[PDB]
């Protein structure tokens, strides 16, 4: 029964500083190294450093010598990581992992992962646009239609069709950062071509950070 | 610093099969290489450490082998729970370096993509920005590639793509490519098309539309 | 963690020998940095240190007691015992068995020998009466 | 009377070269405690060690403290020369949060805390010959982890050992793993040992764990300076003699201010 | 040979107050002073080592200081749980105890 | 060793006015005690040397107030308020911050 | 008052040894260290070593260690320097100088420099 509990997600402006925390339970905290690992898409894992909480012995990856700083609060059984001078490159998921001799120092217990996003964009609600089916052809086979959620920040938005009545055959693609600094996303569903006329589909979009709720009617052409 | 090369980056298998993940170190790391299993919704799992010693509580079907600069993780009789991301991490030198990782995905029969193209809506146009999107639905394998064609000219750089993970119901993928053009730029061209090249297609598929329709 | 638990007769007649045994749980009496000690508490005189015992066999007792105290270990059972010869009415008090140690840190210019008693037992009242 | 019995309460800055260890004990300055980094390449006729001097780095003790203190004090110098020790297969420059060098963790500047490199800690077998013509003083230590888990985490081996040897003699120290009372939040300790390497002799450091390696040697000299414990402040006066109570006129045939005196002043009489 | 007096014998204070307990040694004992807290009906607890170093689990409001012959135990904000007898200890001699009582 | 330099083959000092002699050291002579351990020794012709200034701005018992010395870092100067026929000689700058003692080459005063 | 009279001019053959002396009068001899200084024309002034007459503790300049040994006779208040294995480079004027402080003191009063010339003539 060993688990490394990590703080929640973060949103920081560039040049800011954030202090990630990793609370350990189920073992004598002071005896094991606490590892810190950085994961961002397209780069795989990347080791930052480790701290031995009992002694405070720290040892950093040269790539992160000045950026990161480990401290440990032995009374709370918590290990801290302070990221300083954050840049857009630091947007990643940070894992704290236990490391000890019993596993030959392979980090055997991991935290859930703290997601930190570094972005200067201002919070704003999504703009929803319809992807009307029958672009050039009238109908044929199964028809596809969707709603383009564009230029929102921060993540995540949630999309549903007909308030959950149409969960079958609907794909919600991951949001992608645009050069402007705002996320964009698409949701598309496949329906029988006959269903286009007798039924009109509603794209439900909810962006809790902006407290924005939008329902959009999509019709062919 | 020890660069770790892990291959194959993408591996397709089906339950009951046996597979091997090769990890190579730029310099000798003796025997200190560990294998981790990352899958969505739970903490990374340590499978093997020191090359071959499998962690307590790990099923015996996971096996590690090799020493020096060549290592291998062998999974025999894949269970449906074994499909996940696997990382090799050397712990001999000090800056721990992980491999790129190999995604282990369930195999299936090839499926052709259903190609759809959506002209930018009038509401989108009124904002001064146009976003034409071409959609590929329920295809396999992941290697599908598309390229945008507007009129005769080819377009690149001004398009974004996103791909959803395998749909557990049928193990297929879906891909969406969106081409972003300002209203002025959108108006300077007549016909827009998305070329789809995929191993499951006998010949590339073209879907196109004319502005205003 | 390490827990200490002393036991023995709570009543002793005068001029007899008082015996107490402290059994250590979660630790080994055979450690070479900790000594095992007995401290006495009575309301009228506060805490009084009787003596301490090392695993190697070295021992130390305060001169206040004219060699009446004797502390010995039973390492096959994780126990150390107190034998206080020729007990008297003045020896009635709560007896704590405590782990400790001796250190010579360089904390200050004048080096001094530091003793500590970091673990204590529950304490057991020992009465010395003719009743 | 013929007995001097009153001191001015001050230590004359002249003619003896007084070095004032304001908050630093001689050993503190020797090891390079973070708040004692101002004592480098120092010289003295009399090192005055204030009763308020305190240590602020990793908690430690010095077995055979008196001998090291007397030797260094009699040397009259703290000239430290770095040496190029080749510690292959171990992580160097280890530190602790109990020794704040800057804002973060630190350690003694004259000691090198070796730690396991990756998942291994080889049997260090370095050696530095003394080809010079003066005695070399090496200050090293053996770390005492607070637990078996800490011992293995820092030092892969379950039980370390430090063997510093020369032609003349050798010292073999086995760390005592165990939890001591917290000192600056640390239940672990460091023991500081020293080794004199005569000219033409060779230092051999063999260790498989817990070594607090030296970073160099102190250039020893056969001096006659001394060290004195005294809270008397130092003033710009002149007195040929010094006592822990301060300077005293040395013309009278006798004095009774203190039994401990430095310089040319009369014999002590009760 | 070494003997050492702890004053005051018992002092009354109220929650949130700052209280100082002084233990004075007859000879310069460096920093070799430890402080013990004993709530009624319990064995003494090891609070401060070497006259200033707080032990594991001891609230930060406690603080020890002093060197040589005069040592002080200071509680920044006396809380309800801190009612207890406090003993200064130097090797084999325990202070007479400060029966800190809630006003 | 700390090397002291006294480049002064012929320091023209017309009788009566002030004169200066400069000495330089390869290392700072300022001790951690605040004292600068420079010394100035005068060797009159056909006589043994004698102490003029010890450390700085401290004069010997018989030295007149004419002589005064000062400086900072690693360059030091001996300033003579007035020069008499009796001040002709060689002025060695010496230091003992780090033994052994090192003396400068010695500067000889020449009168105009 | 305080004076340090030394031996007169010495002539000794190369490789021989000479025993320079420095009679210290006018002060308590055992209360002050003694320094020895070597002077050669043109080459400058050179420090040999210091001796504490209280217990004959000596500290030498490295380039003179072995080349010369310092000793005192407390009874006669005379400090002695012995030069051995003399060579042409040893022709010099040797000054005994009183020390005011301890080992790190400074030359307080210089004796009447004794010159030594090496050669058989
Ligand atoms: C260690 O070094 C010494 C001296 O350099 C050498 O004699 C010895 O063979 C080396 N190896 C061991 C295991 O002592
Ligand atoms: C000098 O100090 C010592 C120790 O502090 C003391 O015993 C002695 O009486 C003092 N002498 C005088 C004259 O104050």
């Amino acid at each position: 029964q060993v688990q490394l509990q990590q703080s929640g997600a973060e949103l920081m402006q560039p040049g800011a500083s954030v202090k990630l925390s990793c609370k350990a339970t189920g073992y004598t905290f002071a005896g094991y190294w606490i590892e810190w690992v950085k994961q961002r898409p397209g780069h795989g894992l990347e080791w930052i450093g480790e701290i031995l909480p009992g002694i405070g012995s720290t040892n950093y990856n040269g790539k992160f010598k000045g950026k990161a700083t480990f401290t440990a609060d032995s009374s709370s059984n918590t290990a801290y990581m302070e990221l300083s001078s954050l840049t857009t490159e630091d947007s990643a998921i940070y894992y704290c992992a236990r490391s000890g001799a019993q596993a030959t120092f392979a980090m055997d217990y991991w935290g859930q992962g703290t997601s930190v996003t570094v972005s200067g964009a201002s919070t704003k609600g999504p703009s929803v646009f319809p992807l009307a089916p029958s672009s050039k052809s009238t109908s044929g086979g199964t028809a596809a239609l969707g709603c383009l959620v564009k230029d929102y920040f921060p993540e995540p938005v949630t999309v549903s069709w007909n308030s959950g009545a149409l969960t079958s055959g609907v794909h919600t693609f991951p949001a992608v950062l645009q050069s402007s600094g705002l996320y964009s996303l698409s949701s598309v569903v496949t329906v029988p071509s006959s269903s286009l006329g007798t039924q009109t589909y509603i794209c439900n979009v909810n962006h809790k950070p902006s407290n924005t709720k939008v329902d959009k009617r999509v019709e062919p052409k | 610093d020890v660069q770790m090369t892990q291959s194959p980056s993408y591996l397709a298998a089906s339950p009951g099969e046996t597979i091997t993940i090769n990890c190579r170190a730029s310099k000798s790391i003796s025997k200190f290489l560990a294998w981790y299993q990352e899958k969505p919704g739970k903490t990374n799992k340590l499978l093997i450490y020191s090359g071959s010693t499998l962690q307590s509580g790990i099923p015996s079907r996971f096996s590690g082998s090799g020493s020096g600069t060549d290592f291998t993780l062998t999974i025999s009789s894949l269970e449906p729970e074994d499909f996940a991301m696997y990382y090799c991490q050397q712990h001999n030198e000090y800056p721990y370096t992980f491999g790129a990782g190999t995604k282990l995905e369930l195999k299936r029969t090839v499926a052709a993509p259903s190609v759809f193209i959506f002209p930018p809506s009038d509401e989108q146009l009124k904002s001064g920005t146009a976003s034409v999107v071409c959609l590929l639905n329920n295809f396999y394998p992941r290697e599908a590639k598309v390229q945008w064609k507007v009129d005769n000219a080819l377009q690149s750089g001004n398009s974004q793509e996103s791909v959803t993970e395998q749909d557990s119901k049928d193990s297929t993928y879906s891909l969406s490519s969106t081409l972003t053009l300002s209203k002025a730029d959108y108006e300077k061209h007549k016909v827009y098309a998305c070329e789809v090249t995929h191993q499951g297609l006998s010949s590339p598929v073209t879907k196109s539309f004319n502005r205003g329709e | 963690q390490v827990q200490l638990q002393e036991s023995g007769p709570g009543l002793v007649k005068p001029s007899e020998t008082l015996s107490l045994t402290c059994t250590v749980s979660g630790g080994s009496v055979s450690s070479n940095i900790y000594y095992w000690s007995w401290i006495r508490q009575t309301p009228g005189k506060g805490l009084e240190w009787l003596g301490y015992f090392y695993h190697s066999g070295s021992s130390n007792y305060n001169p206040s007691l004219k060699s009446r105290v004797t502390i010995s270990g039973d390492m096959s059972k994780n126990q150390f015992s107190l034998k206080l010869k020729s007990v008297t009415a003045a020896d009635t008090a709560i007896y704590y068995c405590a782990r400790g140690g001796v250190e010579n840190l360089m904390l200050v210019a004048v080096i001094q020998e530091m003793w500590y008693f970091d673990l204590w037992g529950r304490g057991t009242l020992v009465t010395v009466s003719g009743a | 009377e013929l007995v001097q019995s009153s001191s001015t309460g001050k230590i004359c800055n002249n003619p003896h070269r007084i070095l004032d260890g304001i908050d630093c004990t001689l050993i503190d300055a020797l090891l390079g405690d973070p708040h004692c980094d101002v004592f480098q390449n120092e010289t003295w006729d009399l090192f005055v060690e204030r009763s308020k001097a305190f240590s602020n780095c990793y908690p430690y003790d010095v077995p055979d403290y008196a001998s090291l203190r007397s030797l260094v004090a009699s040397s009259g110098t703290l000239e430290f020369i770095t040496e190029g020790f080749t510690w292959t297969g171990v992580t160097q420059n280890g530190g602790s949060n109990a020794c704040k060098r800057g804002p973060g963790s630190g350690f003694f500047s004259r000691l090198n805390w070796l730690t396991k490199s990756g998942s291994t800690y080889p049997v260090l077998n370095v050696t530095m010959p003394n080809n010079d013509n003066f005695d070399k003083l090496y200050i090293w230590g053996i770390h005492h982890p607070s637990t078996d888990q800490e011992q293995t985490s820092l030092y892969v081996q379950a039980s370390g050992r430090v063997t510093v040897s020369t032609r003349r003699s050798q010292q073999t120290i086995i760390p005592n793993i165990g939890s001591r009372p917290w000192v600056r939040g640390l239940s672990s300790r460091i023991s500081i040992y020293w080794t004199i390497v005569k000219p033409g002799d060779v230092l051999v450091i063999n260790s498989n764990g817990n070594l607090i390696a030296p970073r160099g040697y102190f250039k020893m000299r056969t001096g006659k300076s001394s060290i004195m414990r005294s809270d008397a402040p130092i003033d710009t006066c002149i007195s040929e003699c010094i006592t822990p109570n301060g300077s005293i006129p040395n013309d009278k045939p006798f004095q009774n201010v203190n039994k401990i005196t430095y310089g040319a002043c009369p014999k002590y009489v009760k």
